[PDB]
């Protein structure tokens, strides 16, 4: 993990650029889980509590 | 594990605190020199959080992984546990390298 | 050149990607003029009362007004039965008390026919 | 203590704080290399793993395939 | 591009405006006119409390059964017991692979 | 509410929303302590395939 | 049982022969040396009931009610003479007498031994209760709702009235003692179910039970501070009340007529919960939360057993403490502002920070925060549900969720952010407005340190 | 106090990898006109760092040398 | 924010707004100062590329794909400064901020304290009471009978004048009111 | 404590420090009343990157309409000052 | 290890099952087998209060331990040599679970190659 | 400004997990289950006037 990450940390001084792959978008945007999670869920739920429930 | 993940909260405290409630990794340069007493205490304090041999987290941790490498377990389940022991040495490097060594990265006003 | 982003209901379409924003007429020109001139005779008009001296109280704001009536007094009047209407209170209203009704009734007859049959392990159930 | 702000210079550092960072430094390494000299056996076993292969069929009750 | 001169002058003018209200906000010399046992913390904090829990246990609440339950202590071959004087045997004579 | 300008000088900066402007029938839905509909870097269809 | 009812009349005379200026010192001071008397009624026997006379007795279930019946008198005089301070002195007077008739009414129907009696003080409590949100109301919909909170009683109680007069005619009487000794099963017939019927559907619509509840949102919403009190607080429990006076007689049959109220009780549970979250007015929501802890307290009732009357009773007084208290935290920022939208008035702790505390707590003892009796009543009802299908819990779970979302969306809302900047007419709170909030709270929390007081005669 | 800013015809690029940037863009043509914004971070305190390996063995000599002095104690005291 | 939106954005504006934003972007990527240089320099080139294009149709599809490009490959995670909209410490002290017409509901023991203060607050009101007429009648006169365009406020244009609703804009709580 | 409470001089002082360092400026004939665009002869693009270089300076960003017109080093003292509530 | 590699990917049916061993009699392949002694008797660990998985046939040595290190309370350094006979204890407890899935495999092995070489032979 | 009530708001969110911790039946250790929840409640919008904190 050590010398892994060392040798990842040290390219990043090299004056290449990339685009970010699939994976680190994953990684870094938390598996998508709070973009899901935290917005079909609460929208469905608030909008029945609205739509169905009080009118 | 409260001892040294306490400590490694308070380190990045200090470190917040000195650089004008700056949190971004990014931005933080060389502070290996400029805070050596906080240096020390995050160096310890990752070495703690990954099972450096005779430091707290090492008779807790160490035990631990045999544990699991020695019982009827789920095979996908310890396969995991290895490949996380593995990154918690990587996101450990990951602060260090960023927030300690190399360069400057924060305003001109120290 | 690059994978295209596709906008959704809950991850809307940005700006920059929008096509209408690169399409201009002046007819859309004369458009967004009128909604600054809208924009800017309301901003006069609250600001007008925010900066009044003798001013006391509350600014009242007809569009907080008219937002919560639509939403609590204006429903009814505006509500005409209608099939889709029909079965979405039928459903949403009666379809969930049924459900658990069945589900419910379904999980006691199966505990008291078993208690009927002297197996349920009831040891140490004084309370209830 | 009262330290100034420099504006692009390495900031004023104090003696105490460099004193006792090194002391607490090489208070770890020592511990390190104290409990490593000591306690050895709980990085590398203290037991011998052994081999079945190197186990006769005698000790173990494993007739010779006639019987 | 840049200001326009009304959009300057009105700048300006705010900005003479808003120093000035915030010079205002400073402190004369007077402002706030105000109108007119080395170890006393352990005694009060730790003493004190722990006399009226003491007292508490000692009396009150061991004046009931099972208030306070201990689990018995260990005993070892080769214990002797305060109670009654008994003595516990030792344990079987070890084969002793030494 | 999270999509509109935050460097806009708004009535109410908090709700984003400005005195007099029509208020959208599902404004407690959007108040941006709750629902947002921000476009993300990831298109959303995409993130639910990496996710399941 | 008259040393509580004499000194309630006595009230009367007493405010209709005050000085002007004396009215509400007087109403007040009196009022809570009645409360003070009637705390002498929680000395509980255990095997039977305090048996007055022939015509009144105290329980272990009626003697909580009464004092809380006793004690927010003087709690509504005090919220009431803020805004009743323009208006002339005889007019002051009817509204205290108002008030003073209804605790009478209701005192009377709490300890009545014979069920025609409480019947006619059941509905006696209407009258005034109509009067006050019918003329001290302050929007043109106050007349509408006066209607449906009178139809929706009456189209409910007037069945019971029958049944009650036929249940005398076969049995011989309707004294309470008689008919919980000489109870007999009913049979499984149609007769027996219609009369069953008429015997819980006027505490159903008193409750309000989900389907029969629309009446509770205008009533609530549109009355008068003290009005709002009294009926979150005192009224609904008389569902309750009548409902564990009434099912000692509707055995068997209890057994499976209550499956179409269970259901309805808890999916509107989660229904009224949910509605909570999209609601713009402050009263509105609270209202919809009385509805929501009522459908658990229904639930209670129907289950019949002793650790759900338990904990139905400390629910009913629970609720009518924090319900109270959160009508006037509303009522208090509405006679700042004048309105009733939940964001119109923001960031309030930044300029009213004890009230912004009693906001807090008030929050916490909705969501049944332990060791709080709201908790201490709904975790013995969710026990009881438990037992009786391990099920309920999904739903009785849920509802827990959704009671907090909604009581910390509450807080959060007028509470926090930053405040409304064209609002400049917030003034410090008032000594009255503090002490009224702290004489809801106290008793609440003193009421944790002995909770069998509340828990009813089933403890 | 009352510090003053140090005199800006001290920070320069040469000698620095902000000397580098400059020269492999002067191979494209192009030009950095910002380097010397930048060389302060480079210049004096922060001339130099340590590496990964450098900054975990930070106190290794002291501690090691306190080590050799306690197991040379061991081995000339259990010897009475 | 203190500046007046206009109806629309030109073409110039959105170009410039565009170079920031990938700029930015382009740092969260670099870390790194020398890199960042380097590749900043690089960026700037390829976008002087274009600088001098005169059909304005092409100018606006290479914007477009400059757009389609920084959305693609944006920073996910990009710096933001502590109190920016996305920062750490955005609103961070929007409690401590309280409104200065709360100081004339206090007590006037609390009023005693503080004398000096309260006199220079008196001084204050009376100059906004005093002004406000003017005030209302100045920017009647400068406003078209069409209402305005704009959200843009005159300046004071007389000897003794004020710059019309310069109240709430003068007394703003503070940045760090505590 | 935290930082010293920031002056108008130290402002103007860092702009200029700032503005020095660029190299498509010359150091002795750049005053606090320059025009970029007039006097300095730069482009929109040119003041995109000094309106950076002040926010890295400074630790804060300006918004774009705000920034569009910073045309002169005054101008961005100003506004730093007015940003900050610096009186003096 | 290998032996799950084996089990898995060869056949298992020559692989001894963890939650079903032994299969074969205890006295099979042995002429005479002694009977493992215990040491400590149940009143003693009862009254040490071990733990259920403590009070295997190792438990003397641990019974041993928990006595020094209360004797001796303040030096928590002076139960060396009772933790080390404790642990060689059990690790040749291990040895012999080890010793026994060796010889369970073997014999399955051997059961295998002599039943259907038997029928080998038997089929011509 | 409000260090003092911070402190105290620490000293509860402690007493409420040694009730947690020593809790000998299930109701105590719903307490201070509770009480640990509320206290984090609290200190995690401590800057109230921020949207971000109490979200
Ligand atoms: C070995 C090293 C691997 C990575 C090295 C590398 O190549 O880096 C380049 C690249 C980094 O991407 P990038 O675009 O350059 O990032 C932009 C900059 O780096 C952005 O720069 P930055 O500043 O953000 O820093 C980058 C950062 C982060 O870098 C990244 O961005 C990469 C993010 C993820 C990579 C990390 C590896 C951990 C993978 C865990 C997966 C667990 C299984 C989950 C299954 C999910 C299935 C979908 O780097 C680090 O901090 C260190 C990264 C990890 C170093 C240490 C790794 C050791 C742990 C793993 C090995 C264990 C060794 C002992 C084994 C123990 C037991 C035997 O990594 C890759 O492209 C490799 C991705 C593939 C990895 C395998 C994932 C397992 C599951 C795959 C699918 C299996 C199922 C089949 C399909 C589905 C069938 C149904
Ligand atoms: C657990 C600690 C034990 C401490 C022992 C002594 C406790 C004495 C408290 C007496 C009761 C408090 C009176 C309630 C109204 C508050 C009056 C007021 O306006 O304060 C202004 C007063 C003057 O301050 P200021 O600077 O002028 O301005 C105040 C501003 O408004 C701004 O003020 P602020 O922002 O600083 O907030 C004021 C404060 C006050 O506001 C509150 O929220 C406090 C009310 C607690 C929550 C109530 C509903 C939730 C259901 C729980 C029911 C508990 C009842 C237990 C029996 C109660 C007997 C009356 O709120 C808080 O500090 C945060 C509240 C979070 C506490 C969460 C508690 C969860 C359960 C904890 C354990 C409960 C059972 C213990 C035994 C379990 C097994 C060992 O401020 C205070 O003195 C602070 C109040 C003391 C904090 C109490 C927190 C825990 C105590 C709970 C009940 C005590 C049980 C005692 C049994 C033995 C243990
Ligand atoms: C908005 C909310 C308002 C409140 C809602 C209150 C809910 C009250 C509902 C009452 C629940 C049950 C009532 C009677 C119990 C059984 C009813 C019947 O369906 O069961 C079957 C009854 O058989 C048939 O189904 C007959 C009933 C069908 C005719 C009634 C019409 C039902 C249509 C729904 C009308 C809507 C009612 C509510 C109006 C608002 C059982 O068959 P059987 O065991 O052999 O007969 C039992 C009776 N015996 C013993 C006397 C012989
Ligand atoms: C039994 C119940 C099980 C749960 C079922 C799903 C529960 C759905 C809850 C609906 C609540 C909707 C109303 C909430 C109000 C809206 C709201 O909270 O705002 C959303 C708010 C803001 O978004 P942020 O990302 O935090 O910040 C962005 C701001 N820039 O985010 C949230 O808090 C949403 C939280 C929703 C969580 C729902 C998903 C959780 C479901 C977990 C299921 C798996 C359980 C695990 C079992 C483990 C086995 C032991
Ligand atoms: C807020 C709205 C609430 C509406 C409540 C309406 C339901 C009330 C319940 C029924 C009311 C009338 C019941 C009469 C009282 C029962 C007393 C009794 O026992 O009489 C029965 C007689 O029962 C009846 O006759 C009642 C039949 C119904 C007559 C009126 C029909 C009205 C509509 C019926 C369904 C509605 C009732 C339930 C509604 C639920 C709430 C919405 C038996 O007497 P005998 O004649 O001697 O027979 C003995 C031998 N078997
Ligand atoms: C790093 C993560 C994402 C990065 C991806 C970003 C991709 C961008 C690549 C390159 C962008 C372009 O080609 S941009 C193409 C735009 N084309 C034009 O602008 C032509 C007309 N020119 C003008 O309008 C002015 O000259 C103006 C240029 C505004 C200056 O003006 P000033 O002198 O008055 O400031």
């Amino acid at each position: 993990g050590f010398m892994l990450a060392l040798e990842l940390n040290n390219t990043t001084y090299y004056l290449k650029f990339k685009y970010p792959s699939q994976t680190y978008k994953f990684s870094n945007m938390l598996g998508y889980y709070p973009s899901i999670m935290h917005r079909l869920p609460t929208y469905h739920n608030l909008s029945m509590s609205q739509k169905s429930a009080s009118s | 594990h409260a001892f040294f993940k306490a400590m490694l909260f308070m380190c990045s405290g200090s470190i917040i605190h000195s650089l004008n409630d700056e949190q971004d990794i990014r931005k933080m340069g060389g502070l290996y020199k400029a805070m050596p007493f906080t240096t020390t205490a995050l160096i310890i304090g990752s070495l703690a959080l990954t099972g450096m041999p005779y430091l707290t987290g090492f008779y807790s941790k160490d035990l631990i992984i045999e544990a699991v490498n020695m019982s009827y377990t789920n095979a996908w389940a310890l396969l995991m546990t290895l490949i996380a022991t593995s990154l918690t040495a990587a996101y450990s490097t990951r602060i260090i390298f960023f927030a300690f060594l190399g360069k400057p990265r924060f305003p001109p006003l120290v | 050149s690059f994978p295209k982003y596709k906008p959704s209901r809950l991850a809307t379409l940005p700006a920059t990607l929008d096509p209408a924003e690169y399409d201009i007429s002046p007819e859309t020109r004369k458009a967004q003029a009128e909604r600054l001139a809208i924009r800017s005779r309301l901003k006069r008009e609250y600001l007008l009362q925010y900066n009044d001296p003798n001013r006391l109280g509350v600014i009242e704001d007809p569009a907080l007004i008219r937002w919560t009536y639509a939403r609590s007094a204006n429903i009814y009047p505006n509500f005409r039965p209608t099939p889709k209407t029909s079965l979405l209170g039928a459903l949403f209203g009666i379809g969930p008390l049924f459900f658990w009704y069945y589900v419910f009734k379904t999980d006691r007859d199966k505990k008291e026919k078993l208690i009927q049959e002297g197996k349920l392990d009831q040891t140490f159930n004084i309370s209830y | 203590v009262h330290i100034e702000p420099r504006y692009r210079q390495f900031p004023q550092l104090t003696r105490s704080q460099l004193i006792q960072a090194e002391f607490f430094s090489a208070t770890m390494w020592f511990w390190i290399l104290w409990r490593f000299w000591h306690d050895s056996d709980a990085v590398l076993g203290h037991f011998p793993y052994p081999d079945p292969s190197q186990w006769t069929d005698e000790e173990l009750g494993i007739l010779p395939d006639d019987e | 591009s840049g200001y326009t001169p009304d959009e300057k002058l009105r700048l300006q003018q705010l900005r003479e405006l808003r120093r000035r209200w915030l010079k205002d906000q400073e402190l004369s010399p007077r402002e706030p006119v105000l109108p007119p046992r080395h170890s006393i913390f352990a005694v009060t904090h730790v003493l004190i409390p722990v006399w009226i829990i003491h007292y508490y246990l000692k009396y009150h609440v061991t004046a009931k059964p099972y208030t306070v339950v201990e689990r018995k202590p260990r005993i070892f071959p080769g214990d002797t017991i305060l109670e009654t004087g008994e003595v516990i045997p030792l344990m079987k004579e070890f084969p002793d692979q030494h | 509410q999270q999509e509109r300008d935050p460097w806009y000088d708004w009535d109410h900066p908090d709700l984003r929303l400005n005195w007099g402007e029509p208020i959208h029938w599902d404004l407690d839905m959007y108040i941006r302590n709750r629902v947002d509909t921000s476009p993300t870097p990831v298109s959303w269809n995409t993130m639910c395939k990496h996710l399941f | 049982m008259l040393k509580i009812i004499i000194p309630t009349t006595m009230l009367l005379p007493m405010t209709w022969m005050s000085k002007h200026n004396m009215i509400w010192i007087n109403a007040t001071v009196h009022s809570l040396l009645i409360s003070l008397i009637s705390l002498s009624l929680l000395n509980q026997l255990g095997e039977n009931s305090l048996n007055f006379s022939l015509t009144f007795f105290s329980d272990s279930l009626s003697a909580p009610l009464l004092v809380l019946t006793t004690w927010l008198l003087p709690l509504m005089l005090m919220a009431s003479q803020s805004h009743l301070s323009k208006e002339t002195t005889t007019r002051k007077k009817l509204y205290i007498t108002m008030l003073i008739l209804l605790q009478l009414f209701l005192i009377m129907t709490f300890t009545a031994t014979e069920l025609i009696l409480f019947y006619i003080l059941f509905e006696a409590t209407l009258v005034p209760t109509l009067i006050i949100i019918t003329r001290w109301g302050n929007q043109t919909e106050r007349l509408n709702a006066g209607l449906y909170f009178l139809f929706y009683t009456l189209a409910g109680s007037l069945p019971l009235l029958v049944a009650l007069v036929y249940i005398q005619n076969t049995t011989g009487s309707l004294n309470f003692l008689i008919i919980h000794y000489w109870s007999h099963p009913l049979s499984n017939s149609w007769s027996n179910i219609f009369m069953w019927l008429a015997c819980i559907m006027a505490f159903m619509v008193k409750m309000p039970l989900y389907g029969l509840h629309l009446w509770l949102p205008k009533a609530h919403v549109e009355a008068p501070i003290a009005g709002s009190m009294v009926l979150a607080a005192v009224l609904l429990k008389l569902g309750g009340y009548g409902m564990m006076r009434i099912t000692t007689i509707l055995n068997p049959l209890t057994n499976y007529m209550a499956y179409p109220f269970l259901m309805l009780s808890m999916w509107g549970m989660i229904m009224t919960s949910s509605i909570c979250l999209r609601q713009t007015d402050l009263k509105s929501l609270i209202a919809y939360s009385s509805v929501s802890h009522m459908a658990l307290v229904i639930v209670a009732i129907m289950i019949q057993t002793p650790w759900s009357f338990m904990g139905a009773t400390a629910l009913m007084i629970a609720h009518g403490l924090t319900s109270s208290m959160l009508f006037c935290l509303a009522n208090t920022n509405y006679e700042r502002v004048h309105s009733r939208t939940m964001i119109l008035a923001r960031g309030l702790q930044t300029l009213l920070p004890l009230m912004a505390t009693w906001w807090l707590v008030a929050s916490l003892t909705n969501l049944a925060l332990p060791p709080s009796i709201n908790l201490i009543g709904e975790l013995f009802i969710i026990t009881a549900s438990f037992s009786w299908s391990n099920i309920t819990i999904i739903l009785m779970g849920m509802n827990m969720m959704i009671t907090a979302l909604y009581s910390l969306y509450m807080l959060i809302t007028t509470q926090r952010g930053k405040y409304t900047h064209h609002i400049n007419n917030i003034k410090p709170s008032f000594t009255r407005e503090n002490a009224l909030m702290a004489l809801h709270i106290l008793p609440l929390l003193l009421l944790t340190l002995n909770p069998k007081m509340i828990l009813g005669p089933l403890y | 106090s009352k510090m003053e800013l140090p005199d800006y015809k001290q920070w320069k690029i040469e000698g620095t990898p902000l000397e580098t940037v400059q020269e492999k863009l002067a191979a494209r043509g192009l030009r950095d006109p910002w380097g010397r914004n930048e060389a302060w971070r480079y210049s004096g305190g922060f001339a130099n760092n340590v590496s990964f390996v450098g900054a975990l063995l930070k106190g290794f000599k002291w501690g090691f040398a306190a080590f050799v002095v306690a197991v040379g104690a061991e081995y000339y005291l259990e010897s009475q | 924010a203190f500046s007046a939106p206009a109806a629309y954005l030109t073409h110039q504006q959105k170009v410039l707004r565009l170079y920031k934003r990938a700029l930015r972007h382009l740092e969260s990527w670099c870390v790194h100062r020398d890199k960042y240089r380097y590749f900043a320099c690089l960026m700037r080139a390829r976008f002087d590329e274009h600088k001098n294009e005169k059909d304005m149709v092409k100018a606006t599809q290479l914007l477009r794909q400059a757009e389609e490009e920084f959305w693609y490959g944006q920073h996910p995670q990009p710096y933001i400064f502590p109190e920016s909209p996305g920062g750490t410490s955005y609103e961070r002290y929007e409690c401590y901020k309280v409104p200065e017409w709360c100081l004339d509901d206090w007590h006037p023991s609390e009023k005693a304290m503080y004398p000096d203060y309260f006199a220079k607050r008196e001084q204050w009101k009376r100059l906004r009471r005093e002004s406000w007429e003017r005030e209302v009648k100045q920017l009647q006169e400068e406003t078209p009978p069409g209402g305005p365009r704009t959200e843009a406020l005159p300046p004071a244009r007389k000897e003794g004048d004020l710059p019309p609703l310069w109240w709430h804009i003068v007394t703003r709580p503070r940045e760090r009111p505590m | 404590s935290d930082a010293p409470p920031l002056t108008l001089e130290a402002i103007k002082d860092r702009v200029l420090y700032v503005l020095k360092l660029y190299d498509k400026i010359d150091p002795e004939k750049l005053s606090v009343n320059s025009h970029f665009m007039k006097d300095l002869g730069l482009d929109s693009l040119d003041q995109v990157e000094i309106i950076m270089a002040m926010e890295d300076e400074f630790g804060f960003e300006i918004p774009d309409i705000d920034a569009e017109k910073l045309m002169c080093p005054q101008e961005i003292v100003d506004y730093i000052a007015d940003k900050k509530d610096v009186y003096e | 290890g290998a032996h799950l590699a084996r089990r898995y990917l060869g056949d298992a049916s020559k692989e001894p099952d963890p939650l079903r061993m032994p299969t074969f009699p205890p006295d099979y392949g042995f002429p005479e087998r002694k009977e493992r002694e215990m040491v400590a008797t149940q009143q003693e660990m009862n009254d040490a209060q071990l733990m259920l998985q403590q009070r295997d046939y190792c438990a003397h040595y641990l019974i041993q331990l928990l006595k020094c290190k209360r004797d001796s309370f303040p030096n928590f350094l002076a139960c060396k040599h009772e933790q080390h006979d404790w642990d060689y204890c059990e690790h040749l407890d291990y040895v012999k679970r080890m010793k026994e899935f060796e010889r369970e495999r073997r014999l399955l092995q051997r059961k295998k190659r002599r039943e259907q070489r038997e029928a080998e032979m038997a089929r011509g | 400004p409000f260090i003092n009530r911070f402190f105290k708001y620490l000293l509860l969110f402690l007493i409420t997990m040694m009730i947690l911790v020593t809790a000998n039946n299930l109701f105590q250790l719903f307490i201070g289950w509770e009480g640990v929840g509320i206290m984090s409640f609290l200190l995690i919008g401590w800057w109230h006037g921020r949207t971000d904190a109490n979200t």
